[PDB]
C-alpha cells in the first residue's frame, strides 16, 4: 500500500427513531383521560 | 371580545343602588379601561375587583381563566431548566477568527511540524498566520510543547498544537480546552 | 449493546475488511459478533454495501461499515445515522503490486496533496450532499407555537361559543321585555339603541 | 411608590358613599399601611381587598403582579432542586 489519503474506522450504520412530536393538545398528558371526566364531572356535581 | 360581550349583554347593566331599586340607575362597570384590567388581572393570577355577571362574559371569563392557567403552569416548568448559567464562548471559534485578530498572540514550537506547516503554505488564511508569527519569531514561537502550555495559563495565548497532545492535557487542566476543528491530518511514524 | 442483543439483525459486506476484522478479532465483545455472523452468514452478510444500506432502510437491521461512507449516506438520508464512536482506525491507501517504483512516487504525491489542502478540498466536493436537516441538538427545550397550540384553540373557540350565548341573552331578553312593552322584532332594535350609545344611561 | 402616585393621580380620588353623595365625601384610600398591605398582598400571592381604580396606579399593579408572578415561579421552580437534595458522592466509586 501506499501512504493512506483517508482515514477511516469501522462503524455501525442504522435508522433514525423518529421524534414524534408532541402535538398542540399536549397539555392534555400529565392527566389520564376520565380524570379530566371526574374533575369535569366533580366541579358538575360539588356545584350541584 | 369582553368588552363587546359586556356592552351588548341585556344582564350586565346592573344597579350598584342597594337600598331598594326605583328605576333609571343601571351601568356596567366594564369599560374599556376595565377589560384590559380583567385581562390582565386574570393573567397574573392576582384577580381583580371586577367580576363578571351575565352568562356570556361568565364564559369569556372562563375559558380566560384556563388559557392562563395552563400558561403559567407551563411556564413553571421549564423555569428550573433555564436558570443555568452559560459561560462566555470564546472569542475565537476556528481558525478564521483567530487569523483575523490581534489581541490573542499565537504560535507555536519552532523546529516543529506546525511552523513547517504555515511556513510552505498557500492557504489565504494561514499564510495570514505565518506573515503574523514570522514578524514577532522571538515572542510567539515558544521552544518547546511545555513552554507553549504553560504561556496560555500564565498568559493570554492561544497555542498551535497537535491533536493527541491536546487530548492529554484538556483530560488533566480542566480550565483550558481544544477550540476549533482539526485544521489538517497527519500521523506519528517510527521513523527509519 | 449491539453484541448484546439479538432483535436487531447485523453484518456486514462479505469478502471485505469488517469481516475481515470480525473473523482474526480476539476482543471478547467483538469476537460474540463474528460468533453471531458465522452462524446465519447467508442471511445477515450483504454482498456489497448498497444492499447494506437498503436492508437498513427495507427491514430491522445494523449494518458494519467504513466511517467515510457513513459520512455520504448521512448526508443523503436524514433517517438513517451512525451509532456509536469509531470501533478501529483505517485507512484506505493506493495499492500497488508487492515491490513497485509506484509506491514512493505517491507517497510524496499524497503527501503534496493533503499539505495544499487538495484531499480536503475533493471530499468536501463529494460528501457534501443535501446538507441534511440535522438534529434536535438536546438542550433545554423553549416552547414554540408547535407544543403549546391548543390553548389557543380552545381560547378562540371559547370566544366563538360565547357570543352565541351572548346573542342568546339577548334574543331571551328581547322575547321577555316584548311580551306587553313593544313587539318582537322592533324592540331587538330598540335595544340596540341602547347599547352602541356612547355614554351611561339609566 | 403608590402611596407617591395614589395622593397625585386626581382619579383615585373616589368616594366610597354608594348613595347620593350630593355634595362632597371624596376619599383616597390608599394610605401608607394600605399602600404596603397592597405591595405584600400581591407578593404572597394573596391578594389585597383594595385595587387601584386610576390609569396611573394599574401599571403600578401591573408590573408589581408581573415582579411576583417571576419570582414567586423561579422560587418554586429552584427550591425542587433543593429538597431533592443529591447525596454524597466521594468521589471514588471502583478501582477504575
Ligand atoms: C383543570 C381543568 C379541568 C376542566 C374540566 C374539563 C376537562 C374535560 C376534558 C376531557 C378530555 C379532553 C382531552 C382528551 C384526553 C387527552 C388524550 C388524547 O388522546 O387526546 C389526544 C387527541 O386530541 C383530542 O382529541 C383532545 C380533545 C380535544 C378537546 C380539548 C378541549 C379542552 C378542554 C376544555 C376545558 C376548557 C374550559 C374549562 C372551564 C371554563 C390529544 O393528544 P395529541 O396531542 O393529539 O397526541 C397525538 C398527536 N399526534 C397525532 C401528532 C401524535
Ligand atoms: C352529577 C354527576 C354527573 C351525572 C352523570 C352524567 C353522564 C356523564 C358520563 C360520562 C361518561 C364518560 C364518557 C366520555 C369518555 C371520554 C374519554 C375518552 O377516551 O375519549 C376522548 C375524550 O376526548 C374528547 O374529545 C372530549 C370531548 C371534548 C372536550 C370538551 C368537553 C368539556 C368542554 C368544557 C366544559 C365546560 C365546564 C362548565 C362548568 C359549569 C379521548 O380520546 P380521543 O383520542 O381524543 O378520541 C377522539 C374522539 N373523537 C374522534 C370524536 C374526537
Ligand atoms: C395598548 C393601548 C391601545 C389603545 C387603547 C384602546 C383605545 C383607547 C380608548 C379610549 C376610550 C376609552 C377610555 C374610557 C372612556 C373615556 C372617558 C373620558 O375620556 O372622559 C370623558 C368622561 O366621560 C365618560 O367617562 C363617558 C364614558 C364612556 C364609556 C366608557 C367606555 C366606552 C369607550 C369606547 C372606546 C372605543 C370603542 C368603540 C366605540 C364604542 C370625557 O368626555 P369627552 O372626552 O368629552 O368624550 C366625549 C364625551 N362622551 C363620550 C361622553 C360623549
Ligand atoms: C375569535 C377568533 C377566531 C379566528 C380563529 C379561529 C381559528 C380556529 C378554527 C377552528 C376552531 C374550532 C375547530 C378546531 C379545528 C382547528 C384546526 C386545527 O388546527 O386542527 C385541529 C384538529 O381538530 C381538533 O383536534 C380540535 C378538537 C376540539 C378542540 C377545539 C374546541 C374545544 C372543545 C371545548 C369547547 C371550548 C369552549 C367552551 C369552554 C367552556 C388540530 O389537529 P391538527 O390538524 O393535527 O393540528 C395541525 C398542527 N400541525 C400542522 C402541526 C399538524
Ligand atoms: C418605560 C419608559 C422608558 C424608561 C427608559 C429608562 C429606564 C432605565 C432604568 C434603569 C435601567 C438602567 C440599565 C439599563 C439601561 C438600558 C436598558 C436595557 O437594558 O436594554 C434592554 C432592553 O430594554 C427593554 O426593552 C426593556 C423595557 C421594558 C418595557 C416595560 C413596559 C411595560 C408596560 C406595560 C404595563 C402594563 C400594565 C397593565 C395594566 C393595564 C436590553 O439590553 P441588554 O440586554 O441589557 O444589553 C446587554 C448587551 N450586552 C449583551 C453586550 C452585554
Ligand atoms: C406569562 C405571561 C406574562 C406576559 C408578559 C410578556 C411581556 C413581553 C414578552 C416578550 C417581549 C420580548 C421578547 C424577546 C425576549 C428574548 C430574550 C432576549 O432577547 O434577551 C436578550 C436581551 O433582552 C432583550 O433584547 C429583550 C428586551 C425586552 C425585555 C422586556 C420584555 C418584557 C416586557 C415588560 C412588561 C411585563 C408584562 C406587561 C404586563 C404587566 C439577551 O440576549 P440573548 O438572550 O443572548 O439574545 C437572544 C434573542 N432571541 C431569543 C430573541 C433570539
Ligand atoms: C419510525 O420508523 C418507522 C417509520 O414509520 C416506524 O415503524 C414502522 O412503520 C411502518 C409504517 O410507517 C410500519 O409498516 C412498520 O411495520 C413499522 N415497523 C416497526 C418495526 O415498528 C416507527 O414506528 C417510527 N417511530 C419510531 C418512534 O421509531
Ligand atoms: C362528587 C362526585 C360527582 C364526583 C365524581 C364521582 C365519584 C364519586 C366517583 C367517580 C369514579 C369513582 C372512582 C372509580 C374507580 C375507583 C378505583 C377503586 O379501586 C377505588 C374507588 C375509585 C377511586 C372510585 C372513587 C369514586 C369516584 C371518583
Ligand atoms: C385566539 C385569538 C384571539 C388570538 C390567537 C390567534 C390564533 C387563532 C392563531 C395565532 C397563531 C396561530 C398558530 C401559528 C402556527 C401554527 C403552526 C401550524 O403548523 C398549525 C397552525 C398553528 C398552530 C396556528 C394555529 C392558530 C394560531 C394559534
Ligand atoms: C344558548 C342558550 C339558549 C342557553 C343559555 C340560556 C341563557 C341565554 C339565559 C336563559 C335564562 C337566563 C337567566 C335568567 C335570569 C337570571 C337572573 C338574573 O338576576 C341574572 C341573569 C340570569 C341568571 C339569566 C342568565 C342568562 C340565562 C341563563
Ligand atoms: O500524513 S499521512 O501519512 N498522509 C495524509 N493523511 C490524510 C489525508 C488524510 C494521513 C491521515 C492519517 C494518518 F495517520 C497519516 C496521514
Ligand atoms: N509534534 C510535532 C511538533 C509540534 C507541533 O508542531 O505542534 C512534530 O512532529 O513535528
Ligand atoms: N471498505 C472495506 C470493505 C467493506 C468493509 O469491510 O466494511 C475494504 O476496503 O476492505
Amino acid at each position: 500500500f501506499s501512504k493512506p489519503f483517508m482515514t477511516l474506522g469501522i462503524s455501525i450504520l442504522y435508522r433514525k427513531p423518529n421524534g414524534t412530536n408532541p402535538g398542540v393538545f399536549s397539555f392534555l398528558n400529565p392527566l389520564s383521560p376520565d380524570i379530566w371526566m371526574y374533575v369535569l364531572l366533580a366541579c358538575l356535581g360539588v356545584s350541584c | 371580545v369582553l368588552f363587546v360581550i359586556a356592552r351588548f349583554s341585556p344582564y350586565e347593566w346592573y344597579n350598584p343602588h342597594p337600598c331598594n331599586p326605583d328605576s333609571d340607575v343601571v351601568e356596567n362597570n366594564f369599560t374599556l379601561l376595565n377589560s384590559f384590567w380583567f385581562g390582565v388581572g386574570a393573567l397574573m393570577q392576582q384577580g381583580s375587583e371586577l367580576m363578571p355577571k351575565a352568562l356570556s362574559t361568565r364564559i369569556v371569563g372562563g375559558i380566560w381563566w384556563f388559557f392562563t392557567l395552563i400558561i403559567i403552569s407551563s411556564y413553571t416548568a421549564n423555569l428550573a431548566a433555564f436558570l443555568t448559567v452559560e459561560r462566555m464562548e470564546s472569542p475565537i471559534d476556528s481558525a478564521d477568527d483567530l487569523a483575523k485578530q490581534t489581541k490573542i498572540e499565537y504560535g507555536a514550537v519552532e523546529d516543529g511540524a506546525t511552523m513547517t506547516f504555515f511556513k510552505k503554505s498557500k492557504i489565504s488564511t494561514y499564510d495570514k498566520m505565518w506573515a503574523f508569527m514570522s514578524s514577532r519569531r522571538q515572542s510567539v514561537l515558544v521552544k518547546s510543547n511545555e513552554e507553549g502550555i504553560q504561556r496560555v495559563l500564565t498568559s493570554d495565548y492561544a497555542f498551535l498544537m497537535e491533536s493527541t497532545t491536546i487530548e492529554f492535557v484538556t483530560q488533566r487542566n480542566c480550565n483550558l480546552t481544544q477550540i476549533g476543528g482539526l485544521i489538517d491530518s497527519k500521523g506519528y511514524g517510527v521513523g527509519t | 449493546d449491539l453484541a448484546k442483543q439479538t432483535k436487531i439483525e447485523y453484518g456486514a459486506v462479505e469478502d471485505g475488511a469488517t469481516m475481515t476484522f470480525f473473523k482474526k478479532s480476539k476482543i471478547s465483545t467483538y469476537d460474540k459478533m463474528w460468533a453471531f455472523m458465522s452462524s446465519r452468514r447467508q442471511s445477515v452478510l450483504v454482498k456489497s454495501n448498497e444492499e447494506g444500506i437498503q436492508r437498513v432502510l427495507t427491514s430491522d437491521y445494523a449494518f458494519l461499515m467504513e466511517s467515510t461512507t457513513i459520512e455520504f449516506v448521512t448526508q443523503r438520508n436524514c433517517n438513517l445515522t451512525q451509532i456509536g464512536g469509531l470501533i478501529d482506525s483505517k485507512g484506505y491507501g493506493v495499492g500497488t503490486p508487492m515491490g513497485s517504483p509506484y509506491r514512493d512516487k505517491i507517497t510524496i504525491a499524497i503527501l503534496q496533496l493533503q499539505e495544499e489542502g487538495k484531499l480536503h478540498m475533493m471530499k468536501e466536493k463529494w460528501w457534501r450532499g443535501n446538507g441534511c436537516p440535522e438534529e434536535e441538538s438536546k438542550e433545554a427545550s423553549a416552547l414554540g407555537v408547535q407544543n403549546i397550540g391548543g390553548i389557543f384553540i380552545v381560547l378562540a373557540a371559547g370566544l366563538v361559543l360565547s357570543v352565541f350565548v351572548a346573542v342568546g341573552e339577548f334574543l331571551y331578553k328581547s322575547k321577555k321585555n316584548a311580551q306587553l312593552e313593544k313587539r318582537s322584532f322592533c324592540s331587538a332594535m330598540v335595544e340596540e339603541l341602547r347599547m352602541s350609545l356612547k355614554c351611561q344611561r339609566r
